[PDB]
C-alpha cells in the first residue's frame, strides 16, 4: 500500500538486536508534497519539518 | 526456555523385554497445544 515503516529485531534474551538495519530513523518532511504522497496540512507552518 | 517460560517435561521409562537389563527412556514436552514428544538426535531406541 506504499506505507514504509521500520523493522525492530530482538535477541533471544529479550534485548534489542538492531534498528532499521543499523540506520537512524528519520521520517520524510511532514508538509512537503514533493517528498510524501500524503502531505500533512501544516496550515502555513514549516512544511519541511 | 531462554525467555523464562516454564514447561512441563515428562520422562517415560520402559522396561525392555527382548534384552534383559535394558531400559528405554522417552521425553515429552507439554505446551498449551498438548503433549508433544521430544526426540533424541542419536538415540538407539526407535519406535514405529
Amino acid at each position: 500500500t506504499g506505507h514504509v515503516g521500520h523493522t525492530m529485531k530482538f535477541n533471544n534474551d529479550g534485548t534489542l538486536a538492531s534498528l532499521n538495519n543499523g540506520q537512524p530513523i528519520t521520517s520524510v518532511a511532514l508538509g512537503d508534497p514533493a517528498t510524501n504522497t500524503t502531505p500533512v496540512d501544516m496550515n502555513g507552518a514549516d512544511p519541511a519539518q | 526456555d531462554s525467555m523464562g517460560q516454564s514447561y512441563k517435561l515428562t520422562t517415560y521409562y520402559l522396561k525392555d523385554q527382548t534384552q534383559p537389563n535394558t531400559w528405554n527412556t522417552y521425553y515429552t514436552v507439554t505446551d498449551k497445544e498438548g503433549e508433544k514428544p521430544l526426540n533424541v538426535a542419536a538415540g538407539d531406541a526407535q519406535t514405529p
